């Protein structure tokens, strides 16, 4: 900090960052072991003058760190279900981001790479190698050495890098049997080699690929994953958890309680909410962790560009299920006089529209809601 | 890829409407949507391959055995069913359904499946049936039944519970296969 | 030539003039399908033609085409494999120059567009 | 496709540049520019195949008769050369350009060639040669001395014509061939 009146003391703090990380992932730390840092951080801080508060919220930084990365750990061998685990390094996938130390990100954004890589979820090994690609650019300078990938370290001209991260991810959506996001990219990855490398024979392979995909698209059929809503309520869950909702991309042929069943597996506490539709109040607070789940309707996407063409079926099909960030689920409902001849005297649909952050498919097989709302439909409509 | 005919017939009173519904639906128990058309279908993956299949979801009236038989031919298994809480139903299938049915397509699996599981254990219920003299009737004599024809399974589930339900629809798909 | 003519034509569909619809084959014929075989039979003398450049920079449209209005993917797809064919072609063998003369003609008896005229002769590769 | 050295000599009164770069710029008689630099190359077919071929010039000194061998090697065609309007080049033809290649690499195909044949029955250059008692010596024994050495053609042409200077490259490649 002597230092500091010319210049900083940002690098220490941030090889102290790395580092703390790589232990504290590693398998080390402790939980009082971050109290009494902050504690004394703090104590010397007051000892020192004016720089104190920086310093101090940089520990908080360290802080924040730590508790996220112990509960990593105390998840991660606590629960030793791959898919809390996801969740967990999403977390501090997320967290770093905002935390901007892109690095350590990029790394742990390969660490569920792998993971995914080991579950077939080929689609989300491929986006968020994708999200990794997103970094890199265009142009020719290999210009930072943090966003040199683990497998080898030298140069990489990050026009070469890129390229062969599109290599992969096509790869990827090709036995991921999702090829428009293939072509899209395969788009730019020949629009590149033509227009700065010029690289023909690139050129001839890639497309050649593209050909493959266009046939393997209109020539098939694709199942649909059913679309499963999740709401975890009562007072038990990780904080992440409790009353919250969630919507799941389940497999293809999936049956509602098929997708019950696995959940509880996951779960101790295995009892369920029966209103499905509401949240409970009581166990908006009450302990004894409940869910409730069921199946709801994957709003069609609005396929750009294609408003009114002749557009056949097979392109329909796919947008049908995928690229999907609304959703509903149609409520039967009495409202009127209940003849017994008849059950539309009174049926009123009270749909709740399900907005989430992202769209499927994507990084995770599943995510949260961003955002609900209900409907009230008359049996003239 | 492929696809299966499926018939359901049953007693009128019961409208195993709600049971197909609930079941393709997959909506929650006792919160199904009720259509305005018969005839149902659901594309399941039973083992391995994915397999199409629609029921034809039929008016059980007597009267409407004369459209019925024109759709028997090609019924890849038959869905014979009943009220475990309705004797009256035994009466129905035993008598006419289970014989006439057994007559018109006497070789192909057929599967008889319960039904109000939960209202066949319903107090209330079955002390109304003895205040009106209808036994509840139980699973083991049902099974009695079943051997009566020798049937290749049988079942029961509960549209209020789904009970079953799920594998009642299992044995019916891998029976064919 | 043949593209002078196509360049006459629209990516639209409605047969809006029979004249174009000569009397080799005729029958209904929308523009669309006019316009898509002569950039096919375009693309087919210009590779044959031993020349490439033109022709990826016609079938970019042809594809394009394709894609946004009849999605026609296995013809997508064999287009774009013939592309493939031809960026190999640029990239693989050189092809032989062509010699460029001058001519001008001066006098009375030629053609009075050819009297005393100039003209430039792209002449066969190696004469 | 294929590359071919090609050499050429003469005396250092005949510029035989002028014929290798007023014929390879197939340019008009006399409107050409005289560059600087030697050994040419050129890439001009004959028939079939396009081939390419290489342009050894060396100038019409005596010294350099040692660098010169070890230019001859893997010339699959050497080419010699004279001036039909100059007796003393004859007699230095047959003193130091034929002996020395012949010495050097006895074994290559080989091709004697006149030279301002437009200037050999020029008039006035023929009284000029005589007044200064030099031949304007004619193809019969120019034929002869090629017949000595059996060149396998003998030929003779101009550059200020460019007649036959086309046939002289013509049968020069297909020499090789």
């Amino acid at each position: 900090f002597n230092f500091s009146g010319n210049g900083n003391f940002h690098m220490f703090e941030n090889e102290l960052i790395t580092k703390l990380d790589q232990e504290v992932e590693g398998g080390r730390g402790d939980e009082q072991y971050k109290v009494l840092l902050e504690k004394l951080l703090l104590e010397h801080c007051r000892k020192h003058k004016y720089l104190s508060s920086s310093g101090e919220v940089f520990a908080l930084l360290v802080s924040s760190l730590l508790e996220n990365l112990l509960d990593y750990r105390t998840i991660i061998m606590q629960d030793e279900s791959k898919e809390n685990r996801m969740s967990c390094t999403v977390n501090v996938l997320n967290f770093y981001k905002e935390k901007k130390r892109e690095d350590i990100y990029i790394r742990y954004l390969y660490k569920l790479r792998d993971l995914h890589r080991d579950c077939e979820n080929y689609t989300e090994a491929a986006y968020t190698l994708l999200l990794h690609a997103e970094l890199l650019q265009w142009s020719d300078k290999p210009c930072v050495p943090h966003l040199l990938q683990r497998d080898s370290y030298y140069v990489y001209t990050q026009q070469e890098l890129k390229e062969k991260l599109y290599q992969e991810i096509i790869s990827y959506f090709d036995k991921g049997k999702m090829w428009e996001k293939a072509i899209k990219l395969s788009k730019e990855l020949a629009e590149t080699y033509e227009s700065k490398v010029f690289d023909y024979e690139g050129l001839g392979n890639l497309l050649k690929k593209r050909a493959s995909f266009y046939e393997n698209i209109i020539k098939a059929m694709r199942p649909q994953p059913e679309y499963f809503a999740v709401g975890y309520y009562g007072q038990g869950f990780p904080s992440f958890l409790r009353n919250k909702i969630f919507i799941y991309r389940g497999k293809e042929y999936e049956r509602r309680e098929d997708f019950s069943l696995r959940l509880l597996t996951q779960f101790p506490n295995a009892e369920k909410m029966t209103s499905t539709t509401p949240p409970g109040e009581d166990i908006k607070s009450s302990p004894k962790q409940y869910m409730q789940c069921f199946t709801v309707k994957p709003v069609m996407s609005l396929p750009p560009s294609y408003k009114d063409k002749p557009v056949p079926e097979q392109i329909l099909n796919y947008y049908r299920a995928n690229e999907v960030q609304q959703f509903r689920y149609s409520r039967p409902f009495r409202k009127g006089e209940k003849d017994p001849d008849n059950e539309f005297a009174t049926m009123w649909i009270e749909r709740t529209t399900y907005t989430t952050a992202y769209t499927f498919p994507g990084i995770l097989k599943w995510f949260e809601v961003k955002q609900i709302s209900t409907e009230e439909i008359s049996p003239l409509e | 890829m492929q696809a299966i005919k499926c018939v359901v017939v049953g007693d009128g009173a019961v409208a195993k409407t709600c049971l197909l519904i609930s079941y393709t639906t997959n909506a929650f128990p006792g919160e199904y949507i009720p259509t305005v058309f018969d005839n149902y279908s659901a594309n399941v993956m039973v083992d391995g391959k994915p397999v199409n299949l629609g029921l034809w979801d039929t008016a059980g009236q007597e009267d409407y055995d004369r459209l019925r038989p024109l759709s028997y031919p090609q019924t890849d298994v038959f869905l014979i069913c009943f009220s475990l809480v309705s004797p009256a139903s035994f009466e129905n299938v035993r008598a006419k359904w289970y014989p006439e049915v057994r007559h018109h397509c006497p070789n192909t699996p057929i599967i008889l499946v319960g039904t109000k599981l939960d209202l066949r254990d319903d107090k209330d219920t079955i002390e109304k049936l003895k205040e009106k003299k209808l036994t509840p009737i139980t699973y083991p004599q049902g099974l009695a039944m079943a051997k009566e024809i020798g049937a290749v399974k049988y079942l029961e589930c509960s549209a209020l519970t789904q009970r079953g339900l799920k594998t009642v629809f299992d044995e019916a798909i891998r029976a064919v296969l």
